[PDB]
């Protein structure tokens, strides 16, 4: 995609 | 089947016996727990006595007023001092 | 085949359809008959009648002496509790005030109430109830702290172990720092006679405080103490928990090797006492998929989230902060896992469970709401970016921005400013404001992000690597400024490989934003030969993934304690 | 063969072996020191049972042992709601 | 009387249970009244008010059953050159006590030891011959 | 600060002192209030007689066992032909027992 | 400055007129008529409040009075379980 995953939760 | 719950006095015998059976054959198996002779002892049920003769089908009850979990009370009397006393059931105790 | 019922059970229903007026007597039936008359209250949908007997300290604490049905007592606490009556601040008021008159009385009653508010607490702590948990470990505290002697300095040491357990779980850690170093000094006093007590609940405790503070370095060495002070004569309890909180102080300390067997043992240790069915064994598996994700094995730490969710739901029933902590967990995994899918129904659907639970049972202003806000966030942003309509996805980045504004604010307010997860949310919001077609507050947002994580962490961290993919990822398609894009790429590759080795999930996307990049400046040797590079990435991908399930990597352990508590211990030098 | 439950008060209550052998408590009772196969019956003393709970505990064991694995609806048993609780504290210790 | 919790001195009851235990072990005769009444005796102390005394009853039975395997040892060490037939008879005469413990202490086992580190009595006196 | 009960048989003064003041200063306050001179009054502490130089603090009353919502109980007697009574400090009213709801019937 | 409220069984509790007026009843019962009592102490008769309830009032007053507009953390007043019914109607009947 455009970008990395999301950090923590 | 029809189950009882033949008590004298303080004793409360437990029985297993078919609707087809006679009182006989009740006196018979009585035999070997008490270990007294059927001319002996007789069955009172309520207040009456029970002939010898019918059969359990027709005795007094049928197979759905002596459940398991509900049996029918019957009575007895020995024989001492050469005669025959009534019966002496008494009630179980008082639920508080 | 009809099989009849137990007399037992068969009394027990005629007993409770006649608890109308057998309800005083009941109160004096030994404590395994007396528990099921109120399971069977229970079970028949009684709450209220059942309610009216569990808000009693007396009552609930011969409820309490069943050790081994306590599994159905949290059950039906947690009914209670979702009926709507306040069992558990009733519970904990009662004991409080009940204490209090005590208090001056001799010390064997004292010890009595003390041993009363271990279990109450306990159980409370254990369903949740941090905040109703608190008061009880408290009053123990004033119960611990009026005789000078060896035993109630024991008892005051497990007070403020217990007390610290419930105020990392209410994200008290401004209180907690306190509770510590009260601890501490119990503990000096008790060494000072020459008496030593077991440190190691303590510093575990700590090392969760300072782990969910974000102190990362002093999480660890605290855990390394906690390892240290492990003996064989502790209770499983404590050394699954001491266990759990070092893996989590070792995975994001980046040392995954020595937290891969802490947790493996955790889990096996919790799994043998216990159960599979045990609230201490999901809090395992929910430390051991948080290892799991933290060491990119997602489609397994999805798995093993939700073997935690259905333990805590079947156990501590619909509505409780645990069933809520392990639905946001899971629900950022899935998040985690579907990146690349889209499919974000399931995530969303875990995640607004966990929202819709803790804003019934914590207040607005809680710092553990927030992050339930976050895995939200990152998914309704999402599904912005997938959806085919334009007002849709305007509404979904409004709300994603109210989301991560509050659970800023909330962060800013407990942790304070400067600390790894105030950087989180600054990254969140860069990425947010990337999707938001903002991005000259999105390249400030990842600067200061940037910042934090690099002078706080290490330069090379999961973090900081992810940080810099984003901010690059910012600049090589929008922003437009493509030295610094290559050159936050090529560290964010570096820092991966260095990490995770070649079969890191996170360079897929790194990869694609290089090569974008390269097809907007030029060098097509170089577009090649990192295209070939992302084909021997997906061929490693491919290759070494059908893999077994992480619960069965945890078999019948052939390493026992004092083997992995030992091994962590002399690999620190 | 015929086991003889002695209640409190004095009741006794002889019923069939097999049908008392359901509960634990008098299985572990008969199974001991106290076994005494001989006189054809074995006496067990309740001291703290009541009569009318050890009727009642009878009559569960023959509805119990008659219903085993019994193919057709399985009747309630009938306990009053007076002996209700006093049935029960008598079941746990019985173990029936 | 009536099968309630009950406030009961737990020296006395104890000292009977004892008593009766010592000839329950090594197969001693004891009276089928007494047998049956001791089961009365365990409960009142396993439900007893206001602490069951459950915890206590299970203390000092391992107490005594280490007492007494510790005298059972003793007694097979002053024997010699035939210490098989002794330890033999005296394992028979445990074998049959402890069987016969752990149907007398079957309220302790169902309702204290099986609902909680522990072991039955029946599993106590076995593993105490053991060790 | 440390608060008392003077429990004269029936009669009870809920006065106050510090715990720096003396016993005197005590049998002042009672002189103040019973209209009896020091001499005359001879205070008792868990039957343990308290002399007019010990402070209070001295005796045995601190302000963690005499605080206001607690005060501690203190004997008096007064001199009845130059002869001194013993402590007669007779008992509150037992209050209705609760009985417990645990007890069996 | 001072004044006896006496009890129902006769005890005098002997409390500072500051105290007592705290509640507004007793504080009633000082104005009018009730403050004639020339005799130093102004004796208020209660010939309902028993002595157990009377004194936890009285230390109820020294509790409030001393512990009124501080800013310390404050403790609650100790009332027993047995008492609570007791020293509720009186708290009512005291306007305290
Ligand atoms: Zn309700």
């Amino acid at each position: 995609l455009t970008r990395n995953k999301g950090p923590a939760a | 089947d029809v189950f009882l719950m033949i008590r004298r006095h303080k004793t409360t015998i437990f029985t297993d016996a078919k609707e087809s059976s006679t009182v006989f054959e009740l006196k018979r198996i009585v035999e070997g727990i008490l270990k007294r002779p059927p001319d002996e002892q007789r069955l009172y049920k309520d207040d009456q006595l029970l002939d010898d003769g019918k059969t359990l089908g027709e005795c007094g009850f049928t197979s759905q007023t002596a459940r398991p979990q509900a049996p029918a009370t019957v009575g007895l009397a020995f024989r001492a001092d050469d005669t025959f006393e009534a019966l002496c059931i008494e009630p179980f105790s008082s639920p508080p | 085949e009809w099989i009849p019922e137990t007399l037992y059970n068969t009394a027990i229903s005629a007993v409770v359809d006649n608890y109308i007026r057998s309800r005083r007597d009941i109160r004096s039936l030994p404590e395994n008959i007396q528990f099921d008359v109120y399971y069977k209250l229970y079970q028949q949908g009684r709450l209220c009648q059942l309610g009216s007997e569990f808000c009693e300290l007396e009552v609930f604490a011969k409820v309490l002496r069943a050790l081994d049905k306590r599994h159905l007592l949290h059950h039906c606490f947690q009914a209670l509790m979702d009926h709507g009556v306040k069992v558990a601040s009733v519970l904990a008021y009662s004991f409080s005030r009940r204490c209090s008159y005590i208090a001056e009385s001799d010390a064997a009653v004292k010890e009595k109430a003390i041993q009363v508010g271990f279990v109450l607490g306990g159980f409370l702590s254990d369903a949740g109830w941090y905040s109703d948990a608190e008061k009880v470990f408290l009053s123990c505290l004033q119960l611990c702290t009026l005789h000078d002697e060896m035993l109630h300095w024991f008892r005051a040491v497990e007070c403020c172990v217990r007390l610290l357990h419930v105020r990392n779980g209410n994200c008290k850690y401004h209180l907690g720092e306190e509770t510590f170093k009260l601890a501490q000094t119990y503990m000096d006093k008790l060494s000072k006679h020459g008496q030593q007590a077991n440190k190691a609940a303590l510093y575990g405790e700590l090392c969760a405080l300072l782990f969910a503070k974000s102190h990362y370095d002093e999480a660890y060495k605290w855990c390394i103490e906690a390892m240290k002070e492990i003996t064989a004569g502790l209770p499983v309890k404590v050394v699954v928990d001491v266990l759990r909180q070092a893996s989590k102080a070792c995975v994001v300390k980046r040392e995954f090797k020595k937290a891969e067997q802490l947790i493996k043992h955790a889990v096996y240790l919790a799994r043998d006492h216990f159960g599979s069915k045990h609230p201490k064994y999901s809090d395992t598996l929910l430390d051991y998929g948080f290892y799991l994700l933290n060491v990119d094995n997602i489609c397994q730490s999805v798995a093993i989230y939700q073997a935690a969710l259905d333990i805590r739901q079947s156990v501590f029933g619909g509505k409780n902060i645990h069933v809520a902590t392990a639905h946001e967990d899971l629900a950022y995994s899935s998040y985690v896992h579907q990146y690349s899918s889209g499919k974000f129904d399931n995530a969303l659907f875990h995640a607004e469970r966990a929202i819709g639970i803790i804003t019934h049972i914590l207040p607005e202003d809680h710092l553990l709401l927030a992050s339930s806000k976050r895995v939200k966030a990152l998914i309704l942003e999402e599904i912005a970016i997938d959806c085919h309509n334009k007002e849709t996805e305007q509404r979904l980045l409004q709300e994603a921005h109210d989301l991560h504004l509050s659970s800023l604010q909330l962060a800013k307010k407990a942790f304070g400013e400067f600390n790894v997860q105030t950087a989180k949310h600054y990254g969140n919001l860069g990425r947010l404001y990337q999707s938001m077609r903002k991005f000259k507050e999105a390249e400030e947002m990842h600067i200061k992000a940037i910042q934090i994580k690099e002078q706080l962490l290490g330069q090379e961290d999961y973090e900081v690597a992810l940080s810099v993919g984003h901010l690059a990822s910012l600049y090589n398609y929008d922003m437009n400024q493509y030295e610094n894009a290559e050159k936050l790429y090529l560290r964010s590759i570096a820092i991966g490989k260095k990490l995770f080795g070649e079969g890191y999930s996170g360079l897929e996307y790194d990869y694609r934003g290089l090569i974008k990049l390269y097809n907007s400046i030029g060098n097509y040797e170089k577009v090649f030969e990192y295209h070939n590079v992302l084909s021997n990435w997906n061929r490693l991908r491919d290759r070494q993934y059908s893999v077994t399930d992480a619960l069965e990597d945890v078999s019948t352990s052939p390493q026992s304690t004092e083997e992995v508590v030992q091994s962590f211990l002399i690999s620190q030098n | 063969m015929y086991v003889k439950l002695i209640s409190s008060d004095g009741h006794e209550f002889i019923v069939k072996r097999e049908h008392a052998l359901t509960s634990g408590t008098i299985k572990a009772m008969l199974s001991g020191p106290g076994q005494f196969a001989e006189n054809e019956t074995n006496e067990v003393n309740f001291r703290e049972i009541p009569s009318h709970v050890l009727s009642k505990v009878c009559m569960y064991f023959t509805y119990k042992v008659r219903y085993t694995n019994s193919s057709t609806e399985i009747p309630e048993f009938p306990i009053a709601p007076e002996i209700a609780l006093e049935l029960l504290m008598a079941a746990n210790f019985l173990d029936c | 009387t009536s099968l309630k919790p009950r406030v009961v001195d737990f020296d006395e009851t104890w000292n009977k249970l004892l008593t009766t235990i010592k000839a329950v072990v090594m197969l001693e005769y004891v009276e089928r009244a007494t047998w049956n009444d001791r089961f009365s005796d365990i409960y009142a102390l396993c439900v007893a008010y206001p602490e069951p005394l459950g915890e206590r009853l299970y203390t000092e039975t391992k107490i005594f059953l280490e007492n007494h395997v510790r005298h059972l040892h003793k007694r097979v060490l002053e024997s010699e050159e035939q210490v098989l037939v002794m330890y033999h008879r005296y394992w028979e005469e445990y074998s049959k006590g402890a069987d016969y413990m752990d149907c007398l202490y079957r309220y302790l086992n169902t309702q204290f030891i099986k609902k909680n580190p522990l072991m039955e009595i029946g599993e106590l006196a076995l593993d105490m011959w053991r060790k």
